[PDB]
RNA sequence: GACAAUGGUAGGAGAGCGUUCUAAGGGCGUUGAAGCAUGAUCGUAAGGACAUGUGGAGCGCUUAGAAGUGAGAAUGCCGGUG
RNA sequence: UAACUUGGGAGUCAGAACAUGGGUGAUAAGGUCCGUGUUCGAAAGGGAAACAGCCCAGACCACCAGCUAAGGUCCCAAAAU
RNA sequence: ACCGAUAGUGAACAGUACCGUGAGGGAAAGGUGAAAAGCACCCCGGAAGGGGAGUGAAAUAGAACCUGAAACCGUGUGCUUACAAGUAGUCAGAGCCCGUUAAUGGGUGAUGGCGUGCCUUUUGUAGAAUGAACCGGCGAGUUACGAUUUGAUGCAAGGUU
């Protein structure tokens, strides 16, 4: 018979955490985030709700990069013009926009769906050591890495 | 207070006086079923079974012997003129629980 | 109560009379005849012609007050098409159908 | 042995087959007779020998 | 058939060009008024048994009157002028119910007439018997002369 | 004798028409759409009764792993652990656990670190 | 050239979202009922 | 009771569903037949009931018999309507 | 656990890929022609992103039970950061 | 154990209407009610058409007249929908609205998984190969006489006309 527990709206207590990007690698911080956010931490996990944490990422411009990734890997986006394929590197857009950098990144690991966007919109990246968000209190989160 | 109970080949968390439904049993309804297989009793106390609990019994009385809702089975292979239509109603046994007896 | 016309067989597109009646649905029987009286569609007296006879009705037949009605339903139905043909070039014949429209309207008091 | 109560005698009556009468017979469609060539014609098929 | 419907000779139009299925004449079994295909004909059906089982079908439905009490002989009919009423009564006396077949040994005109009328009442000679009208009937009421004569006949 | 096309085609078709309730414009109306959507329909829900199970399993694991990890334990180590402990609670009911009695849950944690210790 | 597919009943009401007419500009007549506004009575 | 088997095109074999008509038996119907419409009903399928509305005079059931006996496709035919 | 014989009823006579032994071609072809095996044809399910013919494996029906195969276990996306 | 208005004559009301120079080809079209009792009279309207009032068992039987399916066209609204990528369903599923042939009910459905119609023809078709605008009706292994085989039944060194 059927008993599995199914989280809804009344019932889903969604949290903030706050996590240090200073001295870790992207791909493997993104990873850990883009758990967090869809709720795979929580026992209560429900896939077609969501019941994911809010996740606060500062000091994005300390994010570190292993080989030569800094010059050789490259972004590219099309602006559906005929000749419209753009390009930047991942070292210069960590210089000019790495709240953008991870913000990518992260996003590039969740569903593209509708409750996949609405869940990378819980996700605040910051460059420096300071965010804006204290009235929502958030925790300190520590990656398992 | 709750209990693991084994029936059916299935398992089911069950509480005092809860309704369950269970693959069909060999009884008549308004007769009183003892679940023999507890593999866990919770509650204040919580004994962990090994895969049972020994001694540990759980009673029920039958509600109704009845007939699930009726599912029509209907496949086919495209272009090869063959498919098949079955219909099909599944047998439950309804019970109410009395007493977890650990 | 409610007091009701029906004009039958009106050799009008229904498609055409509709955007009329979509004009009066709802509205008080007065502004409901300003409105056909000043607008400028070949429905508009047709339409006309049958709320004043629902008007009457309600007076005559049901003793209503005459100035709290309102238009309470208005639309029209598809009657019976008369097929026609009009000659194309090479010889052939291209299908006319000329619609007709089953009219109603519907005053009352909202007692 | 009453009119209302008639009896054939067992397996002395056979309902006949009724081919093109749809999939789950299975002889809709084509009839028993495969797919194309002579044989699957109207009045199709060599004489005999 | 399409041959025999009225008219249809022609070629509706030519086989290609015109954008239609091709067609050969109008009176096709897919067009409406259209010759039929197959369908009833003219035929009998009528079929034939060896003789010893006709002989052995009267002597089973006969044989089957005798087991269930269906058989009454009475002495003989004295009937000198047609009377239904007359007949009623007296397979009222008989105790006979409504389903009868009546048998005498020769065409008895008077019994005939007084029976005919009466519904579920049926009238035959002995050499007339067969089995349609023998199974239908609930019970018979022969004669000694004619018992003897099918007795004769049947062996 | 003729047997007229009679009454029977329009049953059949309304049969299907009416278990074509609820899909969109046409596919609810037509009796060949309604048809050819019945069919999918069909066979679309044989597959995906099968298919439900294996969701089921997916999310009750999912669920496991997560209450797991809250014990510094992995779904796959925290499983054989309960395997060699002779536990037979299946899935299901281990996340049920793990949603309601987290103290229950706690101590089946220990069981199976300690039967891999 | 040709419609590739009919159109369903709901992309034609779709289209015709904004085949409609609007309820003339119109004023009461403050002596001689409603009329067209800054056109004269031409009844009265 | 206890063991086995049960994917399937051409195709072979078996068992059934439903349609119209006939015979016999037994029934229903102006206190409302057939048909139509709606429904959360029953059967392993084809399919079978019941209730309510419409309708206004015919129609089931059982056993057997006989077929113009079952349509989604034929650039199919006719009609209606997009 | 088949085999054969005698009868009733067929359908089939356009095949395809893969692996492998060879001809042909150019130790070209998703080429072509033979030998051998498998699968597809007439086979759904899992894997190979998608993908008849490859790998695992042959769906009587139902289950919100369990163990495995190929293939996998950072996130998408189940399981070892 | 023939048809029952697309059937049965082509024709239930026609070799007409219509087409062709002509020979010739050749349709569509049945049903008020038991009885015309076929709606006096009043009201809006030029009329058409309606709403009443009457007739009738019934007028949503009012002559375009038995029943009145589907496609198709409208009016009202219980749920839902303007950040969304799709063979339109299916499995999971909150929220809201209802309450049944009372059934581990009905309607709708935020959101998640899975998912390239059908038929034909093909080695192989989501196929950009064929066919179908939709709905309805009609539309294809039949019968006769022979042959052979199987089952059934009667009789049997005979069986049968
Ligand atoms: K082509
Ligand atoms: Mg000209
Ligand atoms: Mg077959
Ligand atoms: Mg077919
Ligand atoms: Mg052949
Ligand atoms: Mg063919
Ligand atoms: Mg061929
Ligand atoms: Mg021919
Ligand atoms: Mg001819
Ligand atoms: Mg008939
Ligand atoms: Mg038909
Ligand atoms: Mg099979
Ligand atoms: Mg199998
Ligand atoms: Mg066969
Ligand atoms: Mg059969
Ligand atoms: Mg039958
Ligand atoms: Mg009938
Ligand atoms: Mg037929
Ligand atoms: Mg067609
Ligand atoms: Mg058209
Ligand atoms: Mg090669
Ligand atoms: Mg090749
Ligand atoms: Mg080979
Ligand atoms: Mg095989
Ligand atoms: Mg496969
Ligand atoms: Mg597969
Ligand atoms: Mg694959
Ligand atoms: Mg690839
Ligand atoms: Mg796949
Ligand atoms: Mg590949
Ligand atoms: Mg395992
Ligand atoms: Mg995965
Ligand atoms: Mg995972
Ligand atoms: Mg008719
Ligand atoms: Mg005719
Ligand atoms: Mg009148
Ligand atoms: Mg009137
Ligand atoms: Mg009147
Ligand atoms: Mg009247
Ligand atoms: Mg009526
Ligand atoms: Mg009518
Ligand atoms: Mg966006
Ligand atoms: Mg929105
Ligand atoms: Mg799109
Ligand atoms: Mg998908
Ligand atoms: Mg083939
Ligand atoms: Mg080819
Ligand atoms: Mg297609
Ligand atoms: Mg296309
Ligand atoms: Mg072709
Ligand atoms: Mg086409
Ligand atoms: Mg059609
Ligand atoms: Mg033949
Ligand atoms: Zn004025």
């Amino acid at each position: 018979m059927r008993q599995t527990f199914m989280a809804n709206e009344s019932n889903i207590e969604r949290k903030w955490y706050v996590i240090d990007a200073e001295g870790q690698t992207l791909g493997r911080l993104s990873s850990e985030v883009a758990s967090i956010l869809r709720g795979k931490n929580k026992v209560t996990y429900t896939p077609h709700v969501d019941t994911g944490d809010y996740v606060i990422v500062i000091n994005a411009s300390k994010i570190e990069f292993t080989g030569n990734k800094e010059t050789d890997k490259v972004y590219y986006r099309h602006s559906n013009h005929p000749g419209g394929i753009k390009s930047i590197t991942a070292g210069e857009l960590r210089r000019t926009n790495p709240e953008r950098l991870i913000e990518n990144s992260i996003k590039g690991m969740l569903p593209s769906t509708r409750l996949g966007e609405k869940q990378g919109k819980k996700l605040f990246v910051y460059g420096g050591a300071e965010h804006p968000h204290a009235a929502q209190q958030p925790e300190n989160y520590e990656l398992r890495g | 207070m709750f209990a693991i109970i084994e029936t059916g080949g299935k398992q089911i968390k069950v509480e005092e006086g809860q309704e369950i439904f269970v693959e069909k049993l060999d009884v008549n309804e308004g007769d009183t079923f003892t679940f023999d297989k507890v593999l866990f009793v919770g509650g204040d106390s919580v004994k962990v079974g090994a895969p049972t609990v020994e001694g540990a019994t759980v009673t029920a009385t039958v509600n109704k012997q009845g007939r699930g809702k009726k599912i029509t089975v209907f496949t086919y292979k495209r272009r090869k003129n063959s498919k098949r239509k079955k219909g099909h109603r599944q047998p439950y046994t309804k019970l109410t629980i009395d007493k977890i007896n650990a | 109560m409610e007091a009701k016309a029906v004009a039958r067989t009106i050799r009008i597109a229904p498609r055409k009379v509709r955007l009329v009646l979509d004009l009066i649905r709802g509205k008080n029987a007065a502004e409901a005849i300003a409105i056909l009286k000043l607008t400028n569609k070949a429905s508009s007296p047709v339409i006309e012609k049958v709320l004043m006879s629902a008007l009457a009705n309600a007076e005559h037949n049901y003793d209503m007050n005459t100035d709290e009605l309102v238009v309470k339903e208005a639309y029209a139905n598809e009657g019976p098409t008369l097929k026609r043909f009009r000659p194309r070039a090479q010889g052939r014949a291209s299908a006319i159908n000329k619609r007709t429209s089953h009219i109603t309207i519907v005053v009352s008091d909202g007692k | 042995m009453k009119l209302h109560e008639l009896k054939p005698a067992e397996g002395s009556r056979k309902e006949r087959n009724r081919v093109g009468r749809g999939v789950a017979t299975g002889n809709g469609k084509t009839s028993g007779r495969g797919h194309k060539g002579q044989k699957a014609r109207s009045g199709g098929g060599v004489r005999p020998g | 058939n399409r041959s025999a419907v009225s008219g249809g000779g022609r070629k509706p139009w030519k086989q290609k060009g015109t954008g239609r299925a091709r067609q050969g004449t109008i009176r096709a079994p897919q067009w409406r008024g259209g010759g039929i295909v197959f369908g009833p004909t003219p035929r009998s059906y009528a079929y034939k048994m060896p003789k010893k089982m006709r002989r052995l079908a009267l002597r089973s439905a006969l044989s089957f009157k005798a087991q269930e009490n269906g058989l009454t002989v009475v002495d003989a009919f004295n009937f000198e002028a047609p009377k239904t009423k007359e007949f009623k009564n007296v397979l009222s006396t008989l105790e006979q119910p409504k389903k009868v077949l009546v048998v005498t040994e020769n065409e008895d005109v008077n019994v005939e007439l007084s029976a005919r009328n009466i519904p579920g009442v049926q009238v035959t000679t002995a050499q007339g018997l067969n089995v349609l009208d023998i199974t239908n009937a609930d019970s018979l009421v022969i004669t000694e002369a004619a018992a003897k004569k099918v007795e004769e006949v049947l062996g | 004798p003729r047997v007229k096309g009679g009454t029977v085609t329009r049953a059949r078709r309304k049969k299907t028409i009416k278990l074509a309730k609820g899909y969109f414009g046409s596919k609810h109306t037509l009796y060949k759409v309604a048809k050819q959507q019945v069919m999918k329909s069909g066979q679309y829900a044989f597959r995906d009764r099968r298919q439900r199970k294996r969701d089921f399993r997916k999310l009750w694991i999912t669920r496991i792993n997560a209450a797991a990890r809250q014990h510094e334990m992995s779904y796959s180590r925290l499983m054989n652990g309960l395997k060699k402990a002779g536990i037979d609670i299946n899935r299901k009911m281990l996340s049920e656990i793990a949603i309601s009695d987290e103290k229950a849950f706690a101590q089946l944690v220990t069981k199976a670190k300690d039967a891999l210790k | 050239a040709v419609p590739k597919r009919r159109t369903s009943k709901t992309r034609k009401n779709k289209r015709r979202t904004h085949f409609k007419i609007s309820v003339p500009g119109m004023t009461e007549c403050p002596n001689c009922e409603y009329k067209l506004s800054h056109r004269v009575c031409k009844n009265c």
